[PDB]
RNA sequence: CCCCCGUGCCCAUAGCACUGUGGAACCACCCCACCCCAUGCCGAACUGGGUCGUGAAACACAGCAGCGCCAAUGAUACUCGGACCGCAGGGUCCCGGAAAAGUCGGUCAGCGCGGGGG
RNA sequence: CCUGAGAAACUUGGAUUUCUAACCUGAAAAAUCACUUUCGGGGACCGUGCUUGGCGGGUAGUUUGACUGGGGCGGUCGCCUCCCAAAAUGUAACGGAGGCGCCCAAAGGUCACCUCAAGACGGUUGGAAAUCGUCUGUAGAGCGCAAAGGUAGAAGGUGGCUUGACUGCGAGACUGACACGUCGAGCAGGGAGGAAACUCGGGCUUAGUGAACCGGUGGUACCGUGUGGAAGGGCCAUCGAUCAACGGAUAAAAGUUACCCCGGGGAUAACAGGCUGAUCUCCCCCGAGAGUCCAUAUCGGCGGGGAGGUUUGGCACCUCGAUGUCGGCUCGUCGCAUCCUGGGGCUGAAGAAGGUCCCAAGGGUUGGGCUGUUCGCCCAUUAAAGCGGCACGCGAGCUG
RNA sequence: GCGACUGUUUACCAAAAUCACAGCACUCUGCCAACACGAACAGUGGACGUAUAGGGUGUGACGCCUGCCCGGUGCCGGAAGGUCAAGUGGAGCGGUGCAAGCUGCGAAAUGAAGCCCCGGUGAACGGCGGCCGUAACUAUAACGGUCCUAAGGUAGCGAAAUUCCUUGUCGGGUAAGUUCCGACCUGCACGAAAGGCGUAACGAUCUGGGCGCUGUCUCAACGAGGGACUCGGUGAAAUUGAAUUGGCUGUAAAGAUGCGGCCUACCCGUAGCAGGACGAAAAGACCCCGUGGAGCUUUACUAUAGUCUGGCAUUGGGAU
RNA sequence: GAGUGACGAUGCGCCGAAAAUGAUCGGGGCUCAAGUGAUCUACCGAAGCUAUGGAUUCAACUCGCGAAGCGAGUUGUCUG
RNA sequence: UGUUAUGGCGUGCCUAUUGAAGCAUGAGCCGGCGACUUAGACCUGACGUGCGAGCUUAAGUUGAAAAACGGAGGCGGAGCGAAAGCGAGUCCGAAUAGGGCGGCAUUAGUACGUCGGGCUAGACUCGAAACCAGGUGAGCUAAGCAUGACCAGGUUGAAACCCCCGUGACAGGGGGCGGAGGACCGAACCGGUGCCUGCUGAAACAGUCUCGGAUGAGUUGUGUUUAGGAGUGAAAAGCUAACCGAACCUGGAGAUAGCUAGUUCUCCCCGAAAUGUAUUGAGGUACAGCCUCGGAUGUUGACCAUGUCCUGUAGAGCACUCACAAGGCUAAAACCUUAUGAAACUCCGAAGGGGCACGCGUUUAGUCCGGGAGUGAGGCUGCGAGAGCUAACUUCCGUAGCCGAGAGGGAAACAACCCAGACCAUCAGCUAAGGUCCCUAAAUGAUCGCUCAGUGGUUAA
RNA sequence: GAAACGAUGACUGAAUCCGCGCGGACCACCGCGCAAGGCUAAAUACUCCCAGUGACCGAUAGCGCAUAGUACCGUGAGGG
RNA sequence: UCAGGGAACUGAAACAUCUCAGUACCUGAAGGAGAAGAAAGAGAAUUCGAUUCCGUUAGUAGCGGCGAGCGAACCCGGAU
């Protein structure tokens, strides 16, 4: 059953991982960096990782009463409550992971100039 | 009650005790009515004095000696030579 | 000496397939069929009553190694057992046993009883 | 006799209601009971005694299976098929796939009879399949359902009659540890189908199953506690269990304990060790390609060969009549895959500040905020502010 | 932050965010009360009380408050109807004997409370979701279909400790804050009498910051007194296979003083340190086992105290 | 300018090779090999086999006594 | 002899275990005490005696001195059936098929004894947690009740009370005054916060120093009542005479104890198992397997040969089945050429193996009846497979050897491996493994070369 | 359980000479015996106390004690 | 000894049934002994004859989640 969630998981997740990661280029307005107003810029980025962590935990809260109030019902007994666990860390860890690499990147741009 | 099932599926366990195969062989003084092959098909069929079971269990019809006759596959057959 | 008819053993080193020789005797077709008996429907089969003609066709004998089928010297696989190797995967040495396949070759039969004919 | 009235006999059942010397209950003189007494008040209800069904964890007594590469959740436990093998038999694993807890008023019995899959050429309300026909055809189809054996002289496809899908039996064998279980020639009684020899005691065989007890229902007239019956009992037959945790405690049984207790265990877990090393760490080989040019200055796809054992873990072997568990503080110390220094090579190295790889552990490697942390972020520095061992070094040292 | 407050407790590890409270609420009881102790229609406590009195439950200064859902459960109420106990009572089946007569089986109607069935009752148990979708300055809140059913959160609060997901995300104080205070809201799993939110005063309560001072610290140093040390006097313990009881590297049931090999070492103390003796101390208080045990719970099994109930009595007499 | 250059197979060996209390093939040492492939011989070396002595278990064969029984020789055992 | 120096070799006993010196259990040492019995006219058997048909029970008599009689009962003395019942036969059944028994190799035995064992009782010995009955006390702490006791000092400043303000007046504000308080500070007293000490104490719970309450729901004395599966409980399952989720004491039994530990004199013989099946079973036990003892038998065992039959691991291979390598070719399946894989493919297919009769070099077991057992997870190793990186001194089958219960030599040390299975004694000899420079014995022996790493002393692309 | 008889707690409530109880559901029959009134060594049971014997002990045995239910623990039962 | 009241481990390898048991303990009464004692009895070859006790009958007939396991009485010898 953790090959059913685990594709329902990781679609949904890659799917907006992907759309934030275009939509921040969108706010690259060209160059970036004209006397002080290099900061205040960050400002609009801070939004695109703070709903894209949000994103990424209601995924982790939501797929995962979708099983434990699943296996509650006599179907799926212990043992997987914690191989579900370990299931959406390595794509909200590695979410994160990409996340935090990708603004290192558009900040050296931002404040390239 | 529950969306799925009561048992996972995809089994492997849970044998059967087997058997069949050769009781008497060639060289054997049997008596009216003893066993001399079992199976369940037609591997060995009833020759000279021999008889066919249910479940084809070629048996002695008389006293006398267990033979096995066999033209290259196909088809074996077991006659008994009686003694004197 | 031959040949035909049945019925056996044998159960493809006897099978199929190219072609031929055969109908006098035997053999089949064919002819007819109210009813015995009979077809899911037809008497093609089964079957009753029976010529000639015929023997492409079913059969019967015969030749030809196309294909099937059988198929050994040597030799390798495996290997009981005996003695070892490499970390291991796994591997070898000695004494016997020792097949698949493929090579040569060999065939399309061989052995009876019975009844009918020259 | 048949209907209805009228009656001081009685008068069962029974609803109301009424009264009351029982009974209950209150003031007074010797206000616990008892005399009595005006009484009054309730009431023959209540309460009490026996009994019926109910509600009943308030209390009592118990149950809550097992396997289980620690327990638990889960899954799984009876039967037959293959496969798994040390090659007849047999044989383990929460080892690899699949079925049963039927079905058949007749695919059964007997006797007659019919040459299957599938392709091909040629025709039909057909242009995939079937159907009709003709060639081919070691049968490649079929056999109710699982697989296998069996695989055509048929069990395979049809028809008539039929219903042995029988009672009384079994020489002698298969199999089992026990109890079951399977197969069976021949006997008899009486029958069925062929003309006959004959076949026939369910179904091509293997699953479609359950001891024993307790009781239902037909047959039989063995007991029947003085004799004679009868009640009840016995034997034939057969029915009932989803006893499915299926060789099966009771007629009938779930949880929790960090309030926990006893008997035991390192034939079973967490710490640590150990074996291991998939995962971790790191070294090396190949050169896709980036790197202007160029594969190796640096970086090295795809794939590979080893190393160390500090990580997840697997196995769980000393240790559960006791190997104190994280971290810090204290004390340290050892290895190198060397963070800083020290010498070197190559650079895509001008100098300068670097990179990288090589050699090299003498010695050194700061102070704080947050954090319980190891770890990590940050502050301010520095030659630098290394990684890992030492029972994740150090509690008969401390903290807690 | 928690609770209002003073007050109480886990005599020998926890005094508190416990409990308790004043205050609010639901309910019960008018009788020899509910209720409780009792072998007892004995006695007594409730009360020499008597209903804004008495028991029960919960909740808990005071303040603004106290939403939607009774389907299921329990609670009161109803009531022609469906099932039932003992018993009354009528046809029947059978046994024995000659017969009178004598004995088993079982029976329509009728037979109490209860049960179903209807209503209500949530400051009674309690409930306030699952499947897919996201766009809208500033202002509160999230929608729309598909649903077992009875519903499916109105105010207020929202990382407090309730928010698993990192330190969630800006903000505040700091040189630097995985903390703490404001906020956002995505509340994995807030929330209304298992009460919400708030609140001055109090708390040997918990949390964070600042002021001051300081050997807590950077580093300690010194002084003192009580041991410790020395001699005279008295003289115990746990422990204890036995012992002339090294070091390394290797083995062995995989952590050796005792095995192997190598190395080190005169014999005996006294102070003293704690690495080892898997050092002591409790047959590990964690796990697994034993159809071992025990408390507790419950819609698990079953009696049963108790309490409801028809009949039978001490319980008769009149009228319809 | 009486010699060279390219591989293919094997016997031996070098690099690859980094561990934590001090190191080592058991150690010392060993190439004037005490390393290793093949060849032979001698010796060594178990409580195995052997020798002299003995005891025990089972059998049969000469015994003595009227008997249970004892002791005697023989083979094996004496399995540890 | 006592003692000793030097050499060699030399891992406590025990229990428990696959494996023990073990850093696993046990134990200071000695001493003595300290564990497989007793019983029933019990069952079943081995040895033995007495009869051979065998024998008494209770009791009755002698009653310094002893044994007898007692012949109720009990065991033999056919069986078969469910039973009626019939019988050197009886049930199944109206059949002559079988089961039970008789005859046949013919015991019928019985009673007493000793000894193995079984059953029932404490029933090898030691140990529970717990259960029940009765009883003990609130001189414990929990509380009620009756009656008394106590609270240095200081601070604060309530209501109420006189009076007063611009103002009819009613709510306020001020001064005086009063003394309230689950008020404040605080000693005693009460209770315990925080640190340190103490931790074989001074002490079975405390000291110093802090801290809390200190007219109060306060502290306290005396007397006194509730009880211990019940009381009490400003509630922790707290307390109820110092370990109370059910006191304590005595009895019910020395409860049960399938779990643990221990079980005492010697020698000789044999010699196990850790398997299979069933199990509310999985360390437990039953049946068999395996052991031994004895009675019958007395070559049937055992390996080795020979012929005879059955399998279809290894291999192979294509024309079957599932997948599969390149082209052809066709409107892709098929068919062709070349080429393949395969536990669950197979037309082929061995080794070895298995049943049988048969015998010799052989050989000396085999079996039947019956007594008493233990073991009932087993460990490693090569081989043959599953699991699992064909990873574990991992696990689960098969198989052989060892261990387990076998030492001795060898592999330095080392259950597993190699050589070998120890009756006793020998300052005696030949070997196996393995070795022969020195630490221990034995060629620092020969010949031909390989080496030069010090390889030989954990690895590969 | 077909399960009689006895035995009562609640209810009921015979006969009393051609009577009643019993005899294992019940009936017939045959058979056996008379309750609801009472008393009775003995042969039985035990062992504080005595006397005798003992393949019983002999002072860590035998009762707990060769002279104590004392010393001592306990509030106490009790233990000893 | 009699009477009134009357367990639970434990057994069934659980367990409520039964078992342990009408044992233990408590209580009431009495004595040297008691309980019981002269048959509406057992029981049956139409037998015997107050009560108790011993042996046997019989670990039979029978009871039983008919499992565990419990388990008479008459007749027959005898104390009397």
């Amino acid at each position: 059953m953790i090959s059913d969630i685990r594709k329902d998981a990781e679609v949904r997740m890659d799917k907006c991982v992907e759309a934030f990661k275009t939509q921040i280029s969108k706010i690259r307005t060209g160059g970036g960096g004209t006397e002080e107003r290099r900061k205040d810029l960050t400002k609009i980025v801070r939004g695109e990782a703070e709903q894209a962590r949000v994103a990424v935990r209601n995924v982790r809260r939501d797929a995962n009463d979708k099983v434990k109030a699943l296996l509650k019902d006599k179907e799926i007994s212990e043992d997987d409550d914690r191989r579900s666990q370990d299931d959406v860390q390595k794509l909200t860890d590695a979410a994160i992971k990409k996340i935090e690499a990708a603004l290192a990147d558009k900040e050296a741009e931002l404040m390239q100039f | 009650a529950h969306k799925k099932g009561v048992g996972s599926s995809k089994n492997g366990r849970d044998s059967n005790p087997k058997y069949l195969g050769v009781k008497k062989f060639g060289g054997e003084v049997v008596k009216a009515g003893n066993i001399l092959v079992r199976q369940r098909g037609t591997k060995f069929k009833a020759g000279q004095g021999v008889g066919m079971g249910r479940d084809h269990t070629l048996f002695a019809l008389s006293d006398g000696k267990v033979v096995f006759i066999n033209k290259g596959k196909g088809a074996r057959f077991i006659s008994i030579e009686a003694a004197q």
